[PDB]
């Protein structure tokens, strides 16, 4: 079909004169004008806390587009696994996991 | 689609063995995630759309993240890392190199002698991949929450500072 | 009209890089950087045989992969971080102190 | 395929033990109570336990496109929730002396049951390789649960880096059996090859990969170099749950695939699982000669009964006894590790700091723990198959086994590594009885747990028919 | 001659051999976790290259 080879043209042209506007705009910056503590723990749990439930996310996400194909018996899948999920934020957040001041 | 794909393996390949042979940490880790954008662009040039936005979203997203977190937090500045080289040293790097040469050999030489069609690139959706998933892979799913739960609480036992 | 053959070789040589990598490296952290090679490569691989069967397998199986591979990075710069506590240093060689 | 009630109900086990999940994990989150957690942690063991029952009297079925159920599964669920069972009782009085929070222990052990089951009905790759690694995962955990101590956390990093490199080849082994084969489900690798085809190069490489993978996680030749410092460096109970349920669920699962796969029928791959199986038994038995710690050399002693029970696989396709001796010598296998592997963490229990050795010196311990000693002596004369002992029923299985399929190498292999084995085995035995220079129903219980243990391995020692009898009635599907 | 039993040497040369094979395979077990990554790549190209040799 045209319309898709036109709107990959067209999405081709966007990043390449998206980065290239950036880069020039860093050239011209360069070129114009004259010249002249140990982090906590709580930092990797927050991070980490982040990839679990991320993965977990696209878990949902994949569910989400595809409701109605799943039926009933999807939604009962997806209300398991919500339930396992808050069960873990639950836990995490009982014992202080997610508490950043002591 | 294939010129994406030729593309996007070499720089993904390339990125790879800069990787495993840098000795700044911030460095390697930038250039694993130029590798990981290209994977994600040979996905996508496969038609597996699904795969490439995960590997964006999650592998090049939250993963390389954590990675980079705790490369800050460690603060490496290279301490007996770059002022030995110790992985640059031929006799070091000589013997594991040949042999992952002589597995990279034998695997290329049974994937030559398998029937090959060809790979279509017709775009296989998320939608039928949330099909799959909730329907004939569900025990997939749950049982992954699990592995997932199981990580968090062994990763929040090691973890902590007290 | 890519050949299976082509995205399986890929597959193997980022497999082969990333298991290099994980030896030639004293690093814990290299080491934990050349199994995320291996796991995503591993997870292409998969990817690549599922396009080719034109099936959702592969990426349901992609999916597994980089569950595993999220926790295990989790995991591992765990224990990455409790060792540099106690010991100020992530030399792999060190921690060796349990033989024959 | 679709879910229905009676796929509920042979999913009865699994859906108990990852209810009890939840609901352990969900009493942590109210208030941090050991025996109340443990407490119940155990008792969603013992109800998944004796819902087995009503999973036998459901009928085997395919519940998933992912997993079976049958009497196979039944068998090494039950073994698999008994060796769980046996690492919590074992490991509340090691958790007494543990500083640290002693909720978490419960949590992992139970995510580690749940793999274990999912491998125990596992039907596809995709089942397999979740099970493999929802074993494995909770064990990062739990073999650096005491990551003060030196020796646990370097067993946590080696198990965590070879266990991910494992599962790595794994998945690189599956995902070029997939390309091969089009289908992930067992029956399906190698349907489509024929006219003595079967060979295929690809197919092979892939099932080479995933030999390297599950080899890691059975402690075979050349995938074996782990086992002794993680058997060492971990508490007592996770060395007793990763002796027992992580090895008895991979190799079931492995019997599993071997036995529907159209490509376990292959020469070239029987081969290289006979050589595996020769070196594993020779390697293991001739290393641990000389230890002088019981804990690697109980992992020495797993290289080598592994190595036996894969004697037993290679026979699988050949002769029609080779499940059923896998059955039986996994049975006394159990009983044996969970014995030998309990009295070592009843003796090193409570936990004693992190700063203080674990040492076991287990000379002269009739003169202050005799039935202990006692029993301790009977799992060493069980794991050296001697007779009047159940290990020694195993050993002639493998080796009727072994004698119907003329596997004479592997025969003789079994022959001399059991007398190397002989020789440490008595070694430990007669140290126990010469001359060297707890008070809670917890620490009884653990005492009761290896002493039944004692007592099962010499009464089906001299009596094996009823165990001969339940491992048959194990029928999986032809 | 005999007073030293020939014949029972002769029969334990087995168990020395045994304890000899026993000490140079411990030396794998020198608790590298790099070697057993090494070892590990190393059977998996053993493993590879039977198959292909035996298909
Ligand atoms: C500083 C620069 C850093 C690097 C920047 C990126 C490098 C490459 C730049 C040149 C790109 C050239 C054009 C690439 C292809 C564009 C068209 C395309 O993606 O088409 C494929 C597909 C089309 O989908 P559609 O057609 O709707 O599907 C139905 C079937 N026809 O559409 C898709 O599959 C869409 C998904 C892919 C889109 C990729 C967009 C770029 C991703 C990388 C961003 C990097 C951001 C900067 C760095 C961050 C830090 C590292
Ligand atoms: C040019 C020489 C090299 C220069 C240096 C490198 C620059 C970046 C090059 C890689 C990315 C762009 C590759 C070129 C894409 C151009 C568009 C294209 O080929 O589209 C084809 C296809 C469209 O989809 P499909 O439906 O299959 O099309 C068939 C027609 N019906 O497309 C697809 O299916 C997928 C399209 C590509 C995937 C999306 C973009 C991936 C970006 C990866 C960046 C990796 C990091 C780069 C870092 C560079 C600096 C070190
Ligand atoms: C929603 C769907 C269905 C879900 C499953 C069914 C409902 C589950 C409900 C779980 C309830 C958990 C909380 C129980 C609180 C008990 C409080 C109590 O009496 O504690 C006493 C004691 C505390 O410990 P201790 O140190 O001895 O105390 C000394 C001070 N008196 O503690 C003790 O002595 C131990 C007392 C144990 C009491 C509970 C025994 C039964 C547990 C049943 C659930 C277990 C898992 C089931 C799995 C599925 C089975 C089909
Ligand atoms: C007719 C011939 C053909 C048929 C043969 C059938 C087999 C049965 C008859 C032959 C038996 C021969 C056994 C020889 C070894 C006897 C055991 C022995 O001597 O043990 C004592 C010894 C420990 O004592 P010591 O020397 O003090 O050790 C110092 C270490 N700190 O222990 C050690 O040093 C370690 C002992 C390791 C285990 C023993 C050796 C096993 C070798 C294979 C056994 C199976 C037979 C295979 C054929 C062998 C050749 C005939
Ligand atoms: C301090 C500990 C360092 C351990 C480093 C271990 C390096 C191992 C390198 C192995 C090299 C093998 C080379 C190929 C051998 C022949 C091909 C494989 C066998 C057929
Ligand atoms: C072959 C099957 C097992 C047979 C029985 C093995 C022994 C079991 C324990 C019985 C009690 C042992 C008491 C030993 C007393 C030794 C006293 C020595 C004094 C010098
Ligand atoms: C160390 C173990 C040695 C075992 C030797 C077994 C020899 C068996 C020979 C079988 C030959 C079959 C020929 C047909």
């Amino acid at each position: 079909s045209t319309e898709v080879i036109a709107h990959h043209w067209a999405f081709a042209i966007f990043l390449i004169v998206a980065i290239g506007l950036c880069c020039l705009m860093l050239v011209g910056g360069w070129f114009l004008g004259g010249r002249a503590l140990r982090l906590s723990a709580k930092f990797y749990l927050v991070a980490m806390f982040f990839v679990i439930f991320d993965v977990e996310a696209l878990y949902l996400f994949a569910w989400s587009t595809s409701i109605r194909e799943s039926g009933w018996v999807g939604f009962v899948e997806a209300a398991i696994f919500i339930f396992v999920l808050l069960a873990g934020l639950v836990y995490l957040v009982r014992i202080g996991a997610l508490d950043w001041t002591p | 689609m294939e010129f994406a794909f030729y593309i996007c393996g070499l720089i993904a390949i390339l990125a790879t063995l800069r990787v495993i042979t840098h000795t700044n940490p911030v460095h390697a880790l930038l250039y694993l995630i130029i590798s990981l954008l290209a994977i994600s662009g040979v996905f996508f040039s496969l038609g597996a759309y699904f795969a490439g936005a995960l590997e964006i979203i999650v592998y090049a997203g939250a993963i390389m993240v954590l990675f980079v977190f705790v490369v800050m937090m460690l603060n490496l500045g290279g301490s007996e890392i770059e002022q030995e080289r110790q992985w640059l040293k031929p006799q070091v790097w000589i013997g594991p190199a040949i042999l992952s040469a002589i597995m990279l050999v034998v695997i290329v030489y049974a994937i030559l002698g398998v029937n090959d069609q060809g790979i279509d690139g017709t775009p296989i959706s998320a939608k039928a991949v949330g099909i799959t998933l909730f329907g004939p892979y569900v025990l997939a799913v749950e049982l992954a929450s699990m592995l997932l739960l199981a990580g968090l609480v062994v990763a929040f036992h090691v973890g902590r500072e007290e | 009209m890519i050949p299976l053959q082509h995205g399986l070789i890929l597959a193997a040589i980022l497999f082969v890089l990333g298991l290099t990598g994980l030896v030639i490296r004293r690093n814990l952290l290299f080491m934990l950087i050349g199994l995320e090679i291996m796991i995503n490569a591993s997870a292409l691989a998969f990817v690549v045989a599922g396009s080719y069967w034109g099936q959702t397998d592969g990426q349901v199986m992609y999916i597994l992969a980089i569950s595993l591979a999220a926790a295990e990075a989790s995991i591992g710069l765990a224990l990455l971080l409790q060792l540099h506590r106690r010991r100020q240093n992530l030399n792999i060689d060190s921690v060796s102190e349990m033989r024959g | 395929m679709t879910i229905t009630p009676q796929n509920l109900i042979a999913l009865l086990p699994l859906l108990i033990v990852g209810l009890t999940v939840v609901v352990v994990m969900l009493s942590i989150a109210w208030r941090r109570n050991h025996f109340l957690n443990a407490t119940l942690s155990v008792i969603g063991l013992n109800a998944a336990l004796v819902s087995l029952w009503f999973v036998g009297q459901a009928g085997a079925m395919d519940v998933t496109p992912l997993m079976r159920v049958d009497g196979f599964a039944m068998l090494y669920t039950g073994l698999v929730l008994l060796a769980s069972l046996a690492t919590c009782t074992f490991a509340y009085p090691w958790l007494e002396g543990y500083n640290d929070n002693k909720d978490e222990f419960y949590l992992l052990v139970l995510i580690a049951a749940l793999g274990g089951i999912l491998l125990a009905n596992a039907n596809h790759l995709a089942s397999l390789f979740l099970g493999i690694e929802l074993i494995s995962l909770p064990l990062f955990g739990l073999v650096g649960y005491a990551f003060r101590q030196k020796r646990s956390l370097e067993a946590s990093i080696k198990y965590t880096i070879l266990s991910a490199a494992a599962s790595s080849f794994l998945l690189f082994g599956m995902a070029l059996v997939y390309a091969q084969s089009g289908d992930l489900s067992f029956v399906a690798l190698g349907k489509n090859l024929g006219d003595g085809m079967l060979n295929e190069p690809l197919l092979l490489a892939g099932f080479g990969l995933m030999i390297v993978g599950l080899g890691f996680k059975l402690s075979l030749v050349p995938f074996h170099l782990w086992t002794p410092d993680v058997y060492q460096g971990a508490p007592a109970p996770v060395s007793t749950f990763l002796a027992t349920a992580s090895k008895i669920a991979i190799f079931g699962v492995v019997m599993r695939l071997f036995l529907y796969a159209p490509v376990g029928d292959s020469e070239a791959i029987r081969v290289v699982l006979a050589i595996i199986a020769f070196a594993s038994i020779i390697f293991g038995n001739l290393m641990a000669l000389s230890q002088t710690n019981i804990k690697r050399l109980l992992g020495y002693s797993s290289i080598s009964h592994l190595g036996y029970l894969l004697v037993a696989l290679i026979a699988l396709q050949t002769g029609e006894m080779s499940m059923e001796a896998v059955g039986v010598y996994l049975a006394g296998y159990l009983f044996s590790s969970l014995g030998a592997f309990g009295v070592v963490s009843l003796m090193s229990s409570p936990y004693r700091g992190p700063d203080a050795d674990s040492l076991f010196s287990y000379r002269g311990l009739f003169w202050h723990r005799p039935i202990l000693a006692a029993v301790m002596t009977v799992m060493m004369l069980s794991l050296a198959g001697i007779p009047m002992t159940l290990g020694f029923i195993g050993k002639f299985y493998v080796l009727a086994v072994g004698v119907q399929a003329h596997l004479w190498w592997l025969v003789g292999a079994v022959v001399v590594g059991s007398a190397i084995g002989l020789y440490y085995y008595l070694r430990v035995a007669v140290s126990l009885y010469l001359h060297a220079p707890p008070s809670n129903w917890q620490y009884s219980a653990g005492g009761i747990v290896v002493l039944i243990s004692a007592l099962l391995v010499l009464v089906l020692g001299v009596w094996p028919q009823p165990l001969i009898s339940i491992v048959r009635l194990a029928m999986p599907l032809m | 001659l005999l007073k030293r039993d020939p014949l029972n040497s002769m029969m334990n040369i087995p168990a020395v051999l045994s304890r000899f094979a026993g000490k140079g395979l411990l030396l794998s077990e020198n608790g590298y976790l790099r070697w057993y990554v090494a070892s590990m790549s190393i059977g998996a190209v053993v493993v590879l290259a039977l198959l292909m040799v035996l298909r």
